[PDB]
C-alpha cells in the first residue's frame, strides 16, 4: 500500500483565475486549498471540483508558499503575503480570521511549524500561543532560502550556497555544508524507518544521516551529514555527497520524498519520480501545465498522524492545477 | 622597378637579400655537386639565381605580378637555361614540383577547437620553404599583407615545427618602449661574458617574433623609436646597455616582423631606413582552389562526427568558399569601418558548426543545412546596417544551397537555443519568452530593483549573446544606442549561464591597479575554476595600452608578456597542488580560453580605432545592437503603459504612436538615436499621471461626499 | 493633456531655446490635433508645476524674471527620477542652488573619492564644477543599489543616509553614458532671448 505510483493521465483539473503557487489538502476532510500570487485562496472539494467553495482575498501581494498542520483538535492554516503579513484562519466551510502575525521587514517566502523565512536577512521565531517576538538570529552573512524544523535542529541553505545546521537550545552551528555552483532551492532531511537504513547506533539515536538538495542547475544531490557532538565538532562538521541525480531540462522547483520513490517538479512541463536505489527515473510525466510546474503535494507519508491516502496534486503557472486520483 | 610594391623601397636595397639568399643556397648545396656535369650544375645554379631574384625583387607583389615577373625573367635570360615556374623546386639532384611534396593528415573533431592547428597546402608550404631559406640566410624578415592571411598562423607553423628554432611572441602596443623587447627576451636569453647576449639554448637559434610593427606612434618630431631599436639589433648586431653603458653583442638572434599595409587607418608608414636591412614578402589572400581544399579537409574532419553524410563534404566546401567570395564582393570596407572579411570568420563558422553538432541531438539532412544557414546568419550577417542586404544574404544562401547539393533559412524564424533544454535544438517561442520572463522576475526579486519590460527584440538579442557566450573564445562586441540595455543583457546572460560579474572600478587609476585586478581574476580562474566575465564601458578605458592587452589576448590565444616570474612560480605551485613546460602552458591557454569572456559596451561607432583594428576583429563577435524600431518601441510602450489604466474617452495606442511621431519629428529637426529620452518621457508620464490622477480622484471623492451631503 | 505636455516639456526641452521650443510646441500640438486627443489651448507648464509660494522661495535666492530661467529651474526641480545636469558657463545655477540650500550645499571639484564617500555617508548634496573631468559614482548615478539600504561605493560597502541629492554642473559649451543619465538644462542666451526681452520691455 506504500508503493503506489499515480497514473499518467490526471484525474481532474482545478481551474484557477491566476497562477498557482501553493497547494495543500486537508489531512482529514476531502478538500484542498490553493494559494496564488494574486492573493487568492480557492477551496475546492476533492470529489467536487466544479464550483469554488471558498474564494477569498486576504493578501495584497503574492503568496509564495503555505502549509497546514493539525493540532495535538483542529487544523491550522498559515498563509503569508509579500507585504509582510501572516494570517491564520479557521475552517468552519469558510475562512474565519483567527490571528495575524508581524515581525518581518520584507517579503516573506515560506512558513514552517510557527516559524517562517523571508528575504529580510533576519531569522525571527515566534509562538502561535504567544504571538510575540521570541527569537532573532542571523543564519549566515548571506540570507537563506530553504529551512525546516525537525524537533530541535534546523538546516539552512543560503544564496552563497552555504548549508548550516543549528540547534535551538545550544544556539551554535553544528555543521557546515556546500558543494553546488548555484544557490540551493530546497533542502530536506532524510530519516529512517539505503537512505532509510541506519548505519550505527549513534546515528540511529540521531535519526538523520542523509539529506536531499535541489537547485536550478537540473541536479538533485544527496549529502552525508557529519557526526556532531549541541557543541560543534570542528573536525567533524563538513558535508559530503555520494550521488548526483539529473534528468530535468529546467530549474528544479520543489521535491518530495516517500518510502524509496521520490518526486520532483521542473519548469520543463514535467514531474519526474526516481528511485534512490537504482537512480533510474521510474516515471516522467510530461504536459501537466501550459506554464511551469510550480509545486507538488502528496499525503505526508513521513507522518503517521496523517493518513497517506490515494491522492496527489500539482500546481502550475498556467492558472490551473492537476489533481490525481486512482 | 615599375611593378606594384608595398612598403616601397629602392631597387638598390633588395640586392642584399637576393645575393645573400643565393649564396646561402649554394653553400648549403655545395657538397653535392662533386659528381655532377657542367650543364646540370649550371642549370641548378641558374634556377636558384632565378628563384632568389623572383623572391627578393617581387616578394612584395601579388600572384599575377609574380607570374608576369616569372615570364619576364624567363624571356630575359633565354630559353637555354633551366626554366622556373610557380611550382618549381630543386630536391634530391632533380628538378621537381611543390605539388608532390605536401603531406596528408585527417584530424578528428576534438582538435578543431585548437587555434594553432595548421592545415597543409601548396602556398603554405611554398612560403614555409622560402621562410626557412631566408631565415637561415642570416637576414631579417618582415611579412606584410591584408588581414586574415594567417601571418601569425604561418609563423607558428614555421617556428614550432623546427628543431633549429624556437618562438618568443611579443605584440607591440600603441605606446611602446625599449624594455618591452628586453622583458620578452629576459625569459629566454641570458648574458654571457654582460658582453654577449645568447639564447638559453645552445644548439637551436632563437628568433624574436614581433607583430603589428606599424602600431607604435610617432613622437612630435616625426620619428618613432622601437623600429630604430629593431634596426640597431638586426643591423649593428648589438645594442647599448642603457643603465650600464656597454656594448652588448648578439649573434644568433633573429628579428622577424609582421605588419599591416600602410594604407590601413591607424597604421603609420615606416621609414625605408629600417626596411632597407630586412627582406619583405607579400602574404596575400589564398586563391579559390586553395581555400576550397582547406575547407574540404575541414568539412571532412567535421562530418567524421556524422558519418551518414560523408559524401556531402565537397558541395558544402564549394558553398562556403563561394559564399565568402561574393560576401567579400558585394560590400567592402569603403562603406563602413567593420566590413572586414577574412578566413578567420570562416574558421569560426566551422567552429560554430562543430559545437552545434556536438552539443545537439540526432541530426538529419534538412536539420544540418538549416543549422549551417543559421550559423551563416550568426557569423556573416550580424553586423550589417539594413534589411535589404539581409534579404540579399537570404536569397544568396538560397541560391548557393540549391546550386550546391528546402526549409526556411531566415534567422528571424530559425530559432536555435540552449536554455530550453540540455541540447542545442529547435525550440518554441512561447516557452522561451515564458522562461525569460520568469528568470527576469526572479532576478528582479533577488538582485536588481528595476520593474522593467521584456520584449521580442531584446529576447532575440539575449539569444544572440547567449549563443556567443556558450562557445569557447567567445567574446562579443555590443555596439548600439545608449540605454538600450546591453549591460543589463550581459548581466542577465551571465546570471542564467552561471558566470559571475566583475567590474573594474576606475583617471585615479593606473596599469598597476588594473593588472592587480586582472591578476586576481586570473588567479581565481586558475584555482577555483571561476567563470569570469568583465564589463567595460567607455569610461573604463583611458589608455590604448588596455586595448592593446585585450587585443594581444584576443588575436593570440593568450598573453605572452604579463605572465612571468614569481607569478609563474606560485601559479605552477598551486597547479601542481591541484594536479612539460610547453604542455603546461598549452593547458593554461586552454583553460583560460574556456574560462574567460570579455565584453565591450561601446556606443560611439579611440573607439573608432578600436573597431577599425583588424587584430581586434579576430575573436570579437561584433553584434550590431543598433537603434530601436518604431514597431518595437510601440510594443514596449504598450507593455509599459499597461500597468496604468488611463482610457477615458482605444487611446493607449494613439498616445504611444503620437509620442513616437513627435520624437521622430524631433530627431529629424535635431547617426544613432538614443532611446533614453523616450524611456524618461514614458516613466515621467506614467508616474505623473498616476500620482495626479490619484490626487484628483481623492479630491473628486471629497467633492462627491460634499455633494451627497448637500443634495 | 496637460500632464503629457508637462512630462514631455520636462524631459524633451531641457536643451532648446525659445524659438525652437516654440516650434516644437506648435508641431506637437498639430500632431495632437492629428491624433485627436483632448488638451488645453491656453495652457503653460509654468502655470502647472510652479507654485506661487515656492516661486517666491526661489525668488528670494536669485530668480531671474525671464520665463526661460523659470522653466529652467522648473525642469531642474522636476528631475526626480533622473540626476540633473546644469550647463552654465556664466556660473549662476551653482550660486542660486548654493544660496537656496545653504549649509546643505557642499562644494566639491574634480582625495575627491574620500570626500564623496564622506558626503554620501553623511547625506550631503555635492556639486562639482567642470564635470568634463569625470568612476566610483557610476553606480550612484545609475541609481541601482543592493538592498539590505546599502551603497557599494568604490570597493567598500557604505550606507545611504536617505536624504541624498546629486547635482552636476559644467561650463564648456561630455561622455555619452553620462549624458544619457543626466537631465541636460541649457542656459545660453541667443537671438530668441533678446527678442523676448526687448519685446516684453
Ligand atoms: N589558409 C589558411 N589555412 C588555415 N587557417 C587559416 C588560413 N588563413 C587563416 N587561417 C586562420 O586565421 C588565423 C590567423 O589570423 P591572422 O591572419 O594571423 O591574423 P592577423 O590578420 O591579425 O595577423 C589562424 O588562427 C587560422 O586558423
Ligand atoms: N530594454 C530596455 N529598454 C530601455 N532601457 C533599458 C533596457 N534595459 C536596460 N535599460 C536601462 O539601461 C541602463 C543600462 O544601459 P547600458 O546597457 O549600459 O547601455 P549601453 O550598453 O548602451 O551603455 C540600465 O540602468 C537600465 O535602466
Amino acid at each position: 500500500v506504500l508503493k503506489w505510483i499515480p497514473r499518467n493521465l490526471p484525474s481532474c483539473l482545478i481551474n484557477v483565475e491566476s497562477s498557482v503557487t501553493s497547494v495543500k489538502l486537508h489531512p482529514n476532510l476531502p478538500i484542498v486549498f490553493v494559494a496564488t500570487d494574486h492573493g487568492k485562496l480557492y477551496a475546492f472539494d476533492l470529489f467536487n471540483y466544479t464550483i469554488p467553495l471558498a474564494s477569498l482575498q486576504s493578501h495584497t501581494k503574492a503568496i509564495t508558499s503555505m502549509d497546514v498542520l493539525f493540532t495535538n483538535n483542529y487544523l491550522v492554516i498559515v498563509t503569508a503575503s509579500k507585504d509582510l503579513q501572516i494570517h491564520v484562519f479557521k475552517w468552519v466551510c469558510k475562512f474565519q480570521q483567527i490571528r495575524s502575525l508581524l515581525g518581518h521587514e520584507h517579503i516573506v517566502s515560506a512558513v514552517k511549524i510557527i516559524a517562517s523565512c523571508s528575504r529580510d536577512q533576519t531569522v525571527k521565531i515566534w509562538d502561535f500561543h504567544n504571538g510575540w517576538s521570541l527569537k532573532t538570529f542571523q543564519p549566515h552573512s548571506q540570507w537563506v532560502r530553504s529551512i525546516d524544523v525537525l524537533g530541535d535542529y534546523i538546516i539552512s541553505g543560503s544564496h552563497d550556497t552555504t548549508l548550516r545546521l543549528t540547534h535551538w537550545p545550544s544556539g551554535n552551528g553544528l555543521s557546515v555544508g556546500t558543494g553546488h555552483e548555484f544557490p540551493i532551492e530546497k533542502v530536506k532531511f532524510i530519516h529512517f524507518i539505503r537512505f532509510r537504513t541506519p548505519s550505527t547506533d549513534r546515528y540511529k539515536n540521531w535519526g538523520m544521516q542523509y539529506c536531499v538538495s535541489a537547485s536550478r542547475d537540473r541536479t538533485i544531490k544527496i549529502w552525508e551529514i557529519p557526526l556532531p557532538t549541541p557543541i560543534p565538532n570542528p573536525t567533524d562538521s563538513n558535508f559530503r555527497c555520494v550521488l548526483t541525480l539529473k534528468g530535468h531540462l529546467s530549474w528544479v522547483r520543489d521535491i518530495s520524498i516517500r518510502g524509496q520513490y521520490l518526486f520532483s517538479c521542473a519548469d520543463d512541463k514535467s514531474v519526474r519520480c526516481w528511485d534512490l536505489n537504482t537512480g533510474q527515473c521510474l516515471h516522467v510525466w510530461e504536459k501537466l501545465h501550459t506554464g511551469f510546474v510550480n509545486c507538488l503535494d502528496l499525503d505526508v507519508d513521513f507522518d503517521s498522524n496523517v493518513t497517506p491516502r490515494q491522492m496527489m496534486v500539482t500546481g502550475g503557472l498556467d492558472c490551473k492545477s492537476n489533481v490525481f486520483m486512482r | 622597378n615599375d611593378l606594384v610594391h608595398i612598403l616601397g623601397v629602392r631597387t638598390f636595397n633588395k640586392l642584399e637579400t637576393a645575393v645573400q639568399l643565393a649564396v646561402h643556397l649554394i653553400s648549403s648545396y655545395r657538397q653535392w655537386f662533386q659528381n655532377l656535369d657542367d650543364k646540370s650544375l649550371k642549370d641548378v645554379i641558374t634556377l636558384l639565381i632565378k628563384r632568389s631574384l623572383l623572391y627578393a625583387l617581387a616578394g612584395d607583389s601579388t600572384g599575377e605580378s609574380q607570374r608576369a615577373f616569372i615570364q619576364t625573367i624567363n624571356t630575359y635570360f633565354g630559353h637555354d637555361s633551366q626554366e622556373l615556374s610557380d611550382y618549381s623546386t630543386i630536391v634530391i639532384l632533380s628538378f621537381s614540383s611543390f605539388c608532390s611534396e605536401i603531406p596528408s593528415v585527417s584530424l578528428e573533431a576534438h582538435e578543431v577547437m585548437r587555434p594553432d592547428i595548421v592545415i597543409p597546402t601548396i602556398d603554405t608550404i611554398k612560403h614555409e620553404k622560402i621562410f626557412y631559406d631566408l631565415l637561415n640566410s642570416k637576414r631579417g624578415i618582415i611579412l606584410c599583407g591584408p588581414p586574415g592571411s594567417g601571418k601569425t598562423m604561418i609563423m607558428n607553423n614555421a617556428l614550432r615545427n623546427s628543431s633549429l628554432y624556437d618562438v618568443v611572441g611579443i605584440n607591440f602596443s600603441k605606446d611602446t618602449t625599449t624594455e618591452h623587447i628586453l622583458s620578452a627576451l629576459h625569459r629566454h636569453t641570458n648574458y654571457v661574458t654582460g658582453l654577449t647576449l645568447l639564447p638559453k639554448s645552445d644548439i637551436k637559434n632563437l628568433v624574436l617574433f614581433c607583430d603589428e610593427i606599424n602600431l607604435p606612434k610617432l613622437d612630435k618630431y616625426g620619428s618613432q623609436n622601437v623600429v630604430l631599436f629593431l634596426r640597431q639589433l638586426m643591423e649593428k648586431q648589438g645594442f647599448w646597455k642603457t643603465p650600464e653603458n656597454k656594448w652588448v653583442t648578439i649573434e644568433r638572434i633573429h628579428i622577424v616582423g609582421a605588419c599591416n599595409p600602410p594604407t590601413d587607418p591607424g597604421r603609420i608608414p615606416m621609414s625605408e631606413r629600417f626596411t632597407r636591412h630586412a627582406a619583405i614578402l607579400y602574404l596575400g589572400y589564398p586563391s579559390g582552389k586553395s581555400l576550397s581544399q582547406i575547407y574540404e579537409i575541414y568539412y571532412k574532419a567535421i562530418f567524421k562526427l556524422v558519418p551518414e553524410f560523408r559524401s556531402y563534404t565537397e558541395p558544402f566546401a564549394r558553398a562556403s568558399v563561394h559564399l565568402y567570395n561574393e560576401c567579400k564582393a558585394r560590400y567592402s570596407t569603403g562603406l563602413q569601418s567593420h566590413y572586414l572579411f577574412s578566413p578567420r570568420e570562416l574558421t569560426r563558422l566551422v567552429r560554430g558548426v562543430y559545437t552545434a553538432i556536438n552539443t545537439g541531438p540526432r541530426q538529419t539532412l534538412r536539420s544540418l543545412i538549416r543549422l549551417w544557414a543559421y550559423e551563416a546568419w550568426r557569423i556573416f550577417a550580424d553586423r550589417l546596417v539594413g534589411v535589404k542586404e539581409k534579404n540579399s544574404f537570404e536569397q544568396l544562401l538560397y541560391e548557393t544551397v540549391d546550386k550546391y547539393l528546402l526549409g526556411n533559412i531566415s534567422s528571424t524564424s530559425l530559432l536555435f537555443s540552449g536554455l530550453l533544454s540540455l541540447d542545442f535544438k529547435e525550440v518554441n517561442k512561447t516557452d522561451l519568452v515564458n522562461f525569460i520572463e520568469e528568470r527576469f522576475k526572479t532576478f528582479c526579486d533577488e538582485e536588481l530593483e528595476v520593474p522593467m519590460v521584456i520584449h521580442e527584440s531584446m529576447v532575440d538579442h539575449i539569444l544572440r549573446i547567449d549563443r556567443a557566450l556558450k562557445q569557447v573564445q567567445g567574446h562579443m562586441m555590443l555596439i548600439g544606442a545608449s540605454r538600450t540595455g546591453k549591460t543589463i543583457l550581459t548581466r542577465f546572460v551571465a546570471w542564467l549561464n552561471g558566470l559571475k560579474i566583475v567590474q573594474p572600478k576606475i583617471r585615479h587609476s593606473n596599469l598597476s591597479d588594473f593588472d592587480m585586478i586582472l591578476k586576481k581574476a586570473i588567479s581565481d580562474c586558475s584555482l577555483k575554476e571561476s567563470r569570469t566575465c568583465l564589463i567595460i564601458d567607455e569610461s573604463n578605458i583611458l589608455e590604448t595600452a588596455f586595448l592593446e592587452r585585450m587585443n594581444t589576448l584576443l588575436a593570440n590565444a593568450d598573453i605572452p608578456d604579463l605572465f612571468q616570474g614569481e607569478e609563474y612560480d606560485k601559479l605552477l605551485n598551486n597547479l601542481r597542488n591541484k594536479t612539460t613546460e610547453q604542455e603546461l602552458y598549452d593547458w593554461f591557454v586552454g583553460e583560460i580560453a574556456k574560462n574567460l569572456h570579455v565584453v565591450f559596451t561601446i556606443c560611439d561607432p579611440k573607439s573608432s580605432a578600436m573597431i577599425s583594428s583588424p587584430a581586434l576583429f579576430n575573436r570579437c563577435i561584433i553584434n550590431w545592437m543598433g537603434d530601436w524600431d518604431t514597431k518595437t518601441m510601440s510594443q514596449v510602450a504598450n507593455n509599459m503603459v499597461d500597468v496604468v489604466p488611463m482610457e477615458f474617452t482605444t487611446i493607449r495606442d494613439a498616445v504611444v504612436n503620437i509620442l513616437i511621431h513627435f520624437d521622430r519629428n524631433f530627431y529629424q529637426k535635431m547617426n544613432p538615436r538614443s532611446p533614453g529620452y523616450f524611456i524618461d518621457g514614458l516613466r515621467a508620464l506614467v508616474k505623473l499621471v498616476t500620482a495626479k490622477y490619484q490626487d484628483l480622484q481623492e479630491n473628486q471623492r471629497f467633492v462627491n461626499v460634499g455633494l451627497e451631503k448637500l443634495n | 493633456g496637460n500632464c503629457i505636455i508637462s512630462s514631455i516639456y520636462e524631459t524633451y526641452f531641457g536643451h532648446l531655446n525659445e524659438r525652437e521650443r516654440g516650434d516644437m510646441l506648435v508641431i506637437l500640438k498639430r500632431l495632437l490635433g492629428k491624433f485627436a486627443v483632448k488638451y488645453d489651448v491656453n495652457y503653460r507648464f509654468i502655470d502647472y508645476l510652479v507654485t506661487l509660494d515656492e516661486k517666491m522661495k526661489w525668488l528670494e535666492c536669485g530668480l531671474d524674471k525671464n520665463d526661460y530661467f523659470l522653466e529652467n529651474m522648473s525642469i531642474v526641480m522636476n528631475s526626480q527620477d533622473a540626476v540633473p545636469f546644469l550647463l552654465d558657463p556664466s556660473s549662476h545655477m551653482i550660486t542660486v542652488i548654493s544660496n537656496y540650500y545653504g549649509n546643505k550645499t557642499v562644494l566639491l571639484s574634480f582625495g575627491f573619492v574620500k570626500r564623496l564617500e564622506n558626503a554620501v555617508r553623511f547625506g550631503s548634496v555635492v556639486i562639482i564644477q567642470d564635470g568634463e573631468f569625470f568612476p566610483i559614482i557610476s553606480r550612484l548615478i545609475s541609481r541601482e543599489f543592493n538592498h539590505a539600504v546599502t551603497v557599494e561605493i568604490g570597493d567598500h560597502e557604505v550606507d545611504v543616509s536617505g536624504d541624498f541629492k546629486l547635482f552636476i554642473h559644467s561650463c564648456d559649451p561630455i561622455p555619452i553614458f553620462l549624458r544619457s543619465r543626466v537631465r541636460l538644462v541649457h542656459f545660453v542666451t541667443n537671438k530668441e532671448s533678446i527678442e523676448t526681452r526687448i519685446f516684453d520691455i
